[PDB]
């Protein structure tokens, strides 16, 4: 249906990506994701938001789900900005997925 | 797709409001 739906459906089948919970509200289409292999796992939520209409991706790191030791390992491997909530244009979603995937494999 | 909970609806708005914009991810 919506471009957003199409993008989500493909995102859920990316290598190394496991989508758990999905919802749609007024702001857009949101889903919880686990990414990464044995080396490291990161949980995060993506939002595909539409609000003359604007589209953006919201990235929310889910750190509460980690143990302290897992968080310490992740903080060595990933850039500081992946421990904060981010917005970025859809055209950067590929760059985001590649950065996350490479950072977890390091 | 699925109907949102109160927490999910709150979370969406809080996360949109507090998000830091980044244009791209790359190293030179």
């Amino acid at each position: 249906a919506e471009t957003i739906e199409i993008i989500k459906d493909l995102f859920e089948h990316l290598c190394g990506v496991r989508v758990h919970r999905t919802y749609e509200d007024d702001t857009g289409l949101w889903f919880d994701t686990s990414q990464g292999s044995k080396n490291g796992i990161m949980d995060y939520k993506l939002g595909f938001v539409k609000s003359e209409v604007d589209t953006e991706v919201i990235y929310v790191p889910l750190l509460k789900q980690r143990t302290a030791e897992e968080l310490q390992e992740l903080q060595k491997k990933l850039p500081d900005y992946l421990f904060e909530t981010l917005s970025f244009p859809l055209r950067s979603l590929n760059q985001f997925y590649i950065k996350m995937s490479k950072s977890l494999n390091k | 797709s699925n109907a949102p909970t109160l927490g999910e609806r709150l979370d969406s708005l809080h996360e949109i409001k507090s998000a830091r914009r980044m244009d791209h991810f790359n190293d030179d």
